[PDB]
RNA sequence: UGAACUAUACCGUUCUACGGUGAAGCCAUGGGAAACUGUGGUGGAAGCCGGUCGCUGUUCUGACGUGCAAAUUGUGUAGCCUGAGUGC
RNA sequence: GGCAGGAAUGGCAAACAGGCAAGUGCGAGCAAGAUUCUACUGUCAUGGGCUGGUCGGUGGCGACACCCCCUCCAGGCAUCGAACCAGUGAAUCCCCUGUGGAGUUCUCGUUUCCUCCUGAUGCAGACUCACGCGGGCUAUCGAUCGGCAUGACAGAUGGUGGUGUAUGCCCUUCGCUCAGCAAGGCGGUGUGGUCUCACACCGAUGG
RNA sequence: AAGUGGCAGUCACUGGUUCCAAUGAACAGCCUGAAGGAUUCCCCUUGUGUCCGUACUGCAUCACCGCAGCCGGUCUCCUCGACUAGACGUCGCUUGUCCACGGACGAAAUGCAGCUAAGGGAAGUCGGCAAACUGGCCGUGCACCUUUGGAAGAUACGGUGGCUCCAGAGGCCAUGGCUCGUGUGGAACUGUUGCUGUGCAGGGGAAUCUGACUGUUUAAUUGAAACCCA
């Protein structure tokens, strides 16, 4: 797997016709995004407890986003 | 074989062995209609198979005698089986008493504390 | 002596079906055993009920 | 200073930790607390109260929940209700006196 | 302190093969193993690498000659003779 | 072991199914037919040479 | 016909506790006019020693000797165990 | 078919040597296979289709670093004995503090036992003066200054360039941080009907 | 911000050091350079990855060989805790197992095994055969002879527990906090003099013949003074 370096890559990552779906992982300490193209699982980790809101909406219709947290 | 293959597929589903898997004596005919693994979770979950705990190893004693021989208490003439170099190298020794007194050295040379000739003596 | 590729063809020609994957055993008394993995739209169920495996 | 309780409430509404096993509890931990490693030295260390059907050990020093568990087991034993009860960590700061199932 | 007398290197023999053979043994192996001189670099180095082949550890050269010191003496009277043959029929 | 080639363990498929009792309906073909089957091998009892 | 036991050569490859002892080389140092030399260490050699696995097979002329066994066996006793070692 | 190259026949032979690339849940679920199925997360080798102006360029004093096909020759990796010493890392093992569960409690024991975990992979990061593990090389300076020094258990080095210093440069075993990854696992505490089983909650990501 | 709880054996790597009259493969494959030459400008049986082995056993007490379900033999890998020098030996967690034809009767004689034995101490016997003595470690110390290396653990003498102390080595953070010698020496007390308390664990000395040594050997009666060696 890798990690993003920042939201505008996790962005450009998402606007890909081979990226599929956005897992959403919801931890005490952060929050991550983990996007599947192929080949690769793209994370990226974000510290901010809304940031991560703004992430999610900023994340297009068209991805799946499946939200993990248990 | 009665429960053999209920407590094979116990001892699988509980990753210790089938000596430390306890199979209920009082639901004896419930366990051997269980037939599948998904039937012995089942009984697993239900409690009419355990884990048994594992036995005990305890290690009080070694721990009390090991601060006593810290102490200096049950190492005498008469409980060494081995020559003296047997049990601590008296080349071992020399490495570390070399290493701690070059270290010594080192640290006064490079504080202004000795001559670099005065090192070369010492040394 | 039927390869994966020879099992493929010869699948998606009886039973118009698919195949994702072929594994294949020879097993012990000589015979050959196939398995064949659909794509995921195709169903083994809603085909074995054609076939007669029901 | 941090807080503990010792949770009789399922006891108590059955009576059998209920009017003063638990006070005699209360006076186990006065008893055999240690603080340093001695007894008797708990003053202005370690107070037990009671909030009523639960015990309450309010600790100035650094104190130990596995110890309070130790003793109410040992209390559990020498009242014999053991047989019967189980102390189990139900939040932090917290253990309770439930029932086997 | 010196811990031998007669015997050097061939302490490892201990008392085996006997006293007359231990010596020209140890004679052959201090050679075998001490570090000869390098005419080239001006250093005691060459190491004996294997039967007629040393190698200096300083200059790098690797030289054969000498199966158990860097050179024979054959070889130093051989290199004179012919250097003066050389010099006569320039 | 688990080493084998093919020709082997085609042999040895074509003996596990020989390794098989006479059909019931064998004994009653009228002129008077096998009882047991007399070629029949056990791995404990004697080796297959291969 | 046979080198599946077994003998040996080659190709590839494996295995070798724990100690004793203390060779060369080296460091400090005492003596001496010098050549040389005393002492304390370091170092870790050897078809070196004890000894485990292991291999071999001394002795009891033990057991067994219609055996566990057409050669094994002992709650024994022994030989070697860094090598000309060892197996595949 | 022409031209130009092109001594030295074709193979067999190692399931231990050479030789591309996969890990975890050892599970979704097995009665019985599993680095093979499965869910995730990856890696490798290789093919086809499509879209008057040509010695790749640059930075560093250097060790070097960075971004943007063809022939022949010279080398190298593959690649190689054994033993011994020292170092670092791994897992194992143990200790301290704390947690969760369990055993003992006639007396003592803040006690006894288990658990508290982290794989491949990543054109991710910080060091690499290994300021944790060490070799090589570079530049500057030019030593024994008259008592040579540096660094090692032992070696070992040094005007064929020591010590000292620095944007130092390189490689490698690691280790560490992050992603994988906590959702999993481990020790538990419960709810719901129950069923030919899903949910909830807690408990070191310690030194 | 981004080694580090500890240290023991194993493994890996690293830096070396020793040994050799021994220097410890090849091929495929891959890479770099040197010199030349030449230079039009995302999608596809989820592309291809086809073929064969894949159960279980496997130092087996029943899966192989030995006529067998034979105390024999048979290749490699991993390998915990305590005592200890320990991969010895003894016991224990994990794992696995209670299977070897059994039962009664204190169980004759004889036997095969384990032990003891007064007084004597080889008088037994071809012959000290067999068993016994000794046994680890620490300190002191050690003769003849010698190829100067050894002999040698010569021979020998003393000690060894338990507890309470006294000394004694290092490291990190910053001369205080913390970690900190199971590794040593001394002393006091103590005990029905006894402590390597168990398993384990040299008896020693003095000569003659002989082979120098180490190594080899008749699988299944001879291990030797035989063979080999330098
Ligand atoms: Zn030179």
């Amino acid at each position: 797997p890798k990690e993003i370096r920042d939201i505008k890559q996790f962005l450009v990552i998402c606007g890909r016709k081979d990226c599929k779906s956005v897992k959403i992982k919801k931890n005490v300490g952060n929050t991550k995004f983990k996007v599947r193209t192929k080949t690769y699982l793209y994370t990226l980790v974000v510290k901010d407890h809304k940031k991560s809101e703004k992430i999610q909406q900023s994340i297009p219709p068209n991805i799946t986003k499946e939200v993990i947290g248990k | 074989a009665g429960l053999k293959l209920q407590g094979r597929l116990a001892a699988a589903l509980l990753k210790c062995g089938r000596n430390r898997v306890w199979l209920d004596p009082n639901e004896t005919s419930d366990i051997a209609m269980a037939n599948s693994r998904a039937n012995v979770r089942k009984l697993i979950k239900d409690g009419f198979i355990i884990r048994k705990p594992v036995a005990v190893q305890s290690r009080a004693r070694w721990r009390k005698l090991r601060a006593a021989k810290l102490k200096g208490r049950h190492t005498g003439p008469g409980k060494r089986r081995g020559t003296a170099n047997a049990r601590m190298p008296t080349k071992v020794l020399w490495i570390q008493r070399q290493r701690v007194l070059r270290r010594m050295l080192m640290r006064y040379r490079d504080a202004k504390k000795i001559d670099k000739h005065l090192y070369r003596e010492l040394y | 002596r039927a390869n994966k590729n020879q099992i493929k063809t010869a699948v998606r020609k009886m039973y118009d079906i698919k195949a994702a994957r072929v594994n294949t055993l020879i097993r012990p008394d000589g015979l050959k055993k196939a398995y064949v993995k659909l794509m995921p739209d195709n169903d083994a169920l809603d085909i074995a009920n054609k076939i007669g495996i029901l | 200073t941090i807080e503990y309780k010792i949770d009789c409430s399922i006891p108590a509404a059955d009576s059998i930790f209920d009017a003063d096993l638990l006070k005699g509890f209360e006076q186990f931990l006065n008893e055999r607390i240690k603080v340093k490693g001695r007894t008797g030295k708990l003053r202005d260390a370690v107070k037990v109260g009671i909030d009523g059907t639960s015990v309450s050990i309010k600790a100035f020093i650094a104190f130990s929940k596995k110890y309070l568990k130790f003793l109410t087991k040992k209390y559990l034993k020498k009242k014999t209700l053991r047989d019967w009860l189980r102390v189990v960590s139900t939040n932090k700061t917290t253990y309770e006196l439930r029932y086997f199932n | 302190a010196r811990r031998t007398v007669k015997v050097g290197i061939t302490g490892k023999y201990g008392t085996r093969y006997g006293a007359n053979l231990r010596k020209r043994v140890k004679k052959i192996e201090i050679s075998k193993k001490a570090k000869h001189f390098c005419h080239w670099c001006g250093k005691f180095r060459f190491k004996r690498q294997a039967v007629g082949i040393w190698h200096c550890t300083s200059c790098g050269k690797t030289m054969a000659g000498g199966a158990w010191t860097l050179n024979t003496g054959n070889s130093t009277t051989v290199r004179s003779t012919i250097r003066r043959l050389r010099e006569m029929t320039e | 072991g688990a080493i084998k080639t093919l020709k082997q363990k085609l042999k040895y498929g074509k003996k596990m199914k020989q390794n098989r009792p006479i059909p019931y309906w064998v004994r009653f073909k009228t002129n008077s037919k096998q009882r047991y089957n007399e070629k029949r091998r056990h791995w404990r009892r004697t080796k297959l040479k291969m």
